[PDB]
RNA sequence: ACCUGGUUGAUCCUGCCAGUAGCAUAUGCUUGUCUCAAAGAUUAAGCCAUGCAUGUCUAAGUACGCACGGCCGGUACAGUGAAACUGCGAAUGGCUCAUUAAAUCAGUUAUGGUUCCUUUGGUCGCUCGCUCCUUACUUGGAUAACUGUGGUAAUUCUAGAGCUAAUACAUGCCGACGGGCGCUGACCCCCGGGGGGAUGCGUGCAUUUAUCAGAUCAAAACCAACCCG
RNA sequence: GUGGCGGCGACGACCCAUUCGAACGUCUGCCCUAUCAACUUUCGAUGGUAGUCGCCGUGCCUACCAUGGUGACCACGGGUGACGGGGAAUCAGGGUUCGAUUCCGGAGAGGGAGCCUGAGAAACGGCUACCACAUCCAAGGAAGGCAGCAGGCGCGCAAAUUA
RNA sequence: CCCGCCCCUUGCCUCUCGGCGCCGGCCCGAAGCGUUUACUUUGAAAAAAU
């Protein structure tokens, strides 16, 4: 027993498919608009996105 | 040492069990007090929870019951004559519950003749009623009474019961003279 | 369990008189709890 | 017949049966009083518990038991012991896994109070429970109604 | 175990305690007393964590051994005593008295009395036994064992106690239309009117309960303290008198007051 | 035609192959700043040096160790206090998964078939009854610490002798006075009130056995018309 | 006057209730194996009567009686790199695979047995004997149990601090 | 073709309580009995942590 706290997640995951044309001129573009440092930041969001989209396709098959 | 647990026991099934702990001491049995007739010998046992039990190893009397007359008198043992769970126990002597036991009548004849002033085991508003049956009248005469043991003296350390009467008394009888 | 283990080795004159006092010893006396046994243990 | 079928006296242990009394008294009737008791929960005492003159300790309405616990109702399958039954119990246990079910059964041994007569192979018991009778029997037989095939 | 157990781990403590995660590994053990652990409050949790009055266990030591905390009217020195329902806490020294009654959230709620509502109790008739030389006795929920009751009292109603004294002033019978409060399961803390109560013998007996704003529940017969006669409580209240209120109803009256503004 | 590619004149069947993402075990090269967490595993529940992991005193059980100490002739004991006796705890916690297949365990139900240190609340008074005459203002026997004599290669080993305590271990009653305390009341005296009283009824449990009573049992109030006096 | 009355606490104490439990029971629910089809019953297996022991109910045990009890709705026997659960992972779902591991319950303290004290132990940082290990010795005797926290070993090959 | 108002619904003896009824048996009044479950929809009671 001890006063400490195992609760952690992941923020991102890696491409289902990791050769991709469009998917790494995507990232390029996007990683070359705003400046950012490399893949993983990209992923971050797109698994905050995904979560967010997933929760309100969910919240949209129920009744109004 | 003795152990009165379940699980050496077979199944109701009739397949055999094994054992997933050792034995417990709220589990035990202690050896059993085979009470004989003799001078008064008990010894107190210290049991769970801190209270005691009187395990009496030799006693030779009891107070005893009429309960026809509701007279109880503390009287002593003579002997053993019926043992409904073994014959073993009559042989040797061994005092325990439902046993069959003679003891002395004459707290009882005296009680009876001070009470009711009639002659009881002498040789050849409402009033008081003396009437006794005839196998009383000639256990009387014989001065000897067949007694009934009630207590437990391997527990309680003292060995009560009542006399016999009525058709309890003739069955007894019976049962005595059959094993004879 | 029939599989082997490695733990096997691991796992598989009269009496001097004694004349005590009334209060008695002879509580917990049993097979393994003798009262007394010889000086000389065996060799 | 008669009840004193042991090596010990067989009597109903809260009754005294040595009172003296008056001849006028005696010439009458030679009918000891008896003892019983109402169960509760809507359960009758039969009428030949009270009429009757056996001797049974472990009888609910004669002896010294008590019912507390659960109810139950059984099929009377084996009557072979002394003054003790097997019934059983029939039912459905379901599996999710195929979303279907499979027949199981139980038997029990229940103790039968000689107040219960012309009980047959087949009818309807309700029992309660009680205390541990013996190793394997924990209750006793309370009402006992016929098979609606047979009459 | 060969025995008893002393200890008890945080995250295993009862719920409506309120205690979080990261403090430390246990829980105050409550002492044995007049209630159950699992329905009580240890007067440390109501002396530090309810009340702030001190920062460690150390500092509720040293409140209670200067004997400035009464417990219905009698000084305690020990920090685990279980308090549990309907107990009066006195701190005279502050000028403050609570009385420990559950809010519609199932916890013990921080609930201020006046001074002359301090002076008695109520409590639950859970016994009714004749004792030595046909004394008749009565024993309460908190384990108060009182001689000479009226013999009009029966198991299941309440009495009003003199703290003072411990002597029985007046009592309400259980019957419908009485005023209750819900002290177990999922409607605890929920006050009513009792309407009707089903009977399963050798069973639990089931009793329904409707408040003010005409919702109707059910609980069983021990789960259940008559408060007062009629619609009328013997004690005063918390904030909310007993009503659980849902999230669509709370819209509709945050919608009525913003109409009504303006 | 249920991913993309391969194994046929055409259409198929059966054995197959390669690519794509993770989990586990072992192991490399690199590793500037910061926060959080983890740490088992030879079917070896195999073997362990050393140290530590369980002790505890309030005004309130027992101090004649000057061990230290104020006041003194009132002088049983000022006060602090090592040691030892007594009381309580040491059956919780921590570790591990070897055994165990109606067993453990999970939900449900029972104690009217048992025990329970503590906490909390109850309970915890005596008439007389041959113990006579002038311990209940307090009864009895011991033992540690301490002093001294010792034995052994050696241990938290202990032997003989001499003192002294109790909330340790035992025994044991209620000292004297008063109508003992309560009810119940024929008569009587005074002023609906006060009194004195012939009398009657009561006045520990616990244990073991037997018998009796226990809702065909007890206790009480209410009562129109109609009688009864 | 070996007068009569007393306040506030501490400790102790028989019993009743309460609290914390503990222990026996009720009902339902477990993985693989039929090339395990009948099993239990002398030496208790199922039930009855009386008793012994036990904190208590009970074949728990002992005498005397009956001949029962379980089974293809799978008894009985065998196996498990089988402590059980809350739970973890992966799925459209259904399921499947893990769960020694910080919460709950059980069991053990190198191995099988026994026991004292106590309210509570079949206790091992308690005791007694046996088996296996192993320390000191003047050889007579004596003392032991890390699956607690650190730490060492487990052919020569190796991973947290005797804070 | 709505809306009132009254009436019949038979029975049986497994259990229980009864009989002033007939030869242990039988008759009778009942105060006795005269379907049950699966399924589906509720309501209680059901540790935290995750
Ligand atoms: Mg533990
Ligand atoms: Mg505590
Ligand atoms: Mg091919
Ligand atoms: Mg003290
Ligand atoms: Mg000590
Ligand atoms: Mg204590
Ligand atoms: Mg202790
Ligand atoms: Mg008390
Ligand atoms: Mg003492
Ligand atoms: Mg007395
Ligand atoms: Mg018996
Ligand atoms: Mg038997
Ligand atoms: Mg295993
Ligand atoms: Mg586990
Ligand atoms: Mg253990
Ligand atoms: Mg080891
Ligand atoms: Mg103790
Ligand atoms: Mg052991
Ligand atoms: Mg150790
Ligand atoms: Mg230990
Ligand atoms: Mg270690
Ligand atoms: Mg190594």
């Amino acid at each position: 027993p001890v006063a400490r706290s195992w609760v952690c997640r992941k923020t991102y995951v890696t491409p289902r498919r990791p050769f991709e044309k469009s998917r790494l001129d995507q990232e390029l573009k996007l990683i070359g608009e705003y400046g950012l440092r490399n893949k993983r930041e990209v992923w971050r969001v797109k698994f905050t996105l995904a979560k967010i989209r997933k929760a309100a396709r969910e919240l949209l098959t129920l009744d109004e | 040492g003795i152990s009165r647990d379940n699980w050496h026991k077979r199944r109701k099934t009739g397949g055999k069990r094994k054992p997933y702990h050792k034995k417990r001491k709220y589990e035990l049995g202690r050896p059993a007090a085979n009470t004989k007739i003799g001078p008064r010998r008990i010894h107190t046992v210290r049991v769970r929870g801190g209270n005691k039990k009187y395990r009496a190893l030799r006693l030779d009397v009891g107070n005893f019951s009429w309960g026809s007359e509701c007279c109880t008198r503390k009287t002593r043992i003579i002997d053993v004559v019926y043992n409904a769970s073994n014959n073993e126990l009559v042989r040797t002597k061994t005092l325990v519950k439902n046993c069959i036991v003679l003891i002395d009548s004459t707290p009882y004849r005296q009680w009876y003749e001070s009470h009711y002033a009639l002659p009881l085991g002498r040789k050849k508003e409402r009033k008081k009623n003396a009437k006794i049956s005839s196998l009383l009248e000639e256990q009387f005469q014989q001065g000897k009474l067949l007694a009934c043991i009630a207590s437990r003296p391997g527990q309680c350390g003292r060995a009560d019961g009542y006399v016999l009467e009525g058709k309890e008394l003739e069955f007894y009888l019976r049962k005595i003279k059959a094993r004879k | 369990k029939l599989r082997r283990r490695y733990n096997i080795k691991g796992r598989q004159p009269p009496p001097v008189q004694l004349e005590l006092e009334d209060k008695d010893t002879l509580k917990g006396v049993d097979a393994s709890n003798a009262l007394v046994l010889p000086g000389k243990k065996k060799k | 017949a008669d009840i004193q079928t042991e090596r010990a006296y067989q009597k109903q242990p809260t009754i005294f049966q040595n009172k003296k009394r008056v001849l006028l008294g005696e010439t009458g009737k030679e009918k000891l009083p008896r003892y019983y008791k109402n169960i509760g929960l809507g359960f009758k005492t039969p009428k030949e518990a009270i009429e009757g003159t056996y001797i049974d300790k472990k009888c609910p309405f004669t002896g010294n038991v008590s019912i507390r616990g659960r109810i139950l109702s059984g099929v009377v399958t084996k009557m072979k012991m002394q003054r003790t039954i097997v019934i059983r119990r029939d039912y459905l246990h379901y599996i999710r896994k195929y979303n279907r079910f499979e027949k199981r059964h139980k038997n029990m041994s229940v103790h039968l109070s000689p107040c219960f007569r012309d009980v047959q192979i087949g009818d309807i018991v309700t029992v309660g429970e009680c205390r541990p009778l013996s190793k394997t029997v924990r209750f006793n037989v309370l009402k006992v109604t016929k098979a609606a095939g047979t009459k | 175990a060969r025995g008893p157990k002393k200890h008890l781990k945080r995250v295993a403590a009862p719920k409506h305690w309120m205690l979080d995660k990261l403090t430390g590994v246990f829980a105050p053990r409550p002492s044995t007393g007049p209630h159950k652990l699992r329905e009580c409050l240890p007067l440390i949790i109501f002396l530090r964590n309810r009340l702030k009055y001190a920062l460690t266990g150390d500092e509720v030591k040293k409140i209670c051994m200067q004997r400035f905390i009464k417990i219905d009217g009698k000084v305690r020195t020990d920090i685990t005593y279980p308090a549990g329902f309907m107990d009066v806490i006195s701190i005279d020294k502050t000028g403050e008295n609570f009385r420990l009654i559950y809010d519609t959230k199932g916890r013990f709620a921080v609930h201020r009395i006046t001074p002359e509502e301090a002076k008695y109790k109520l409590c639950k008739v859970r016994k009714i036994f004749v004792g030595t030389k046909g004394i008749p006795h009565l024993v309460t929920h908190d384990a108060r064992t009182i001689r000479y009751p009226d013999p009009l009292i029966k198991v299941n109603d309440t009495i009003q106690i003199d703290l003072e004294t411990g002597k029985i002033t007046d009592f309400i019978k259980f019957d419908t239309g009485n005023l209750c409060m819900v002290t177990g399961g999922a409607n605890l803390g929920r006050i009513g009117v009792i309407t009707n109560r089903e009977r399963h013998p050798g069973s639990f007996d089931v009793v329904h309960v409707k408040d003010a704003n005409g919702n109707s529940f059910a609980t069983r017969l021990s789960n259940i303290f008559v408060i007062g006669k009629g619609n009328k409580p013997w004690i005063s209240l918390p904030r909310g008198k007993g009503i659980r209120l849902t999230i669509a109803e709370e819209r509709d009256k945050r919608l009525a007051a913003k109409q009504s503004s303006g």
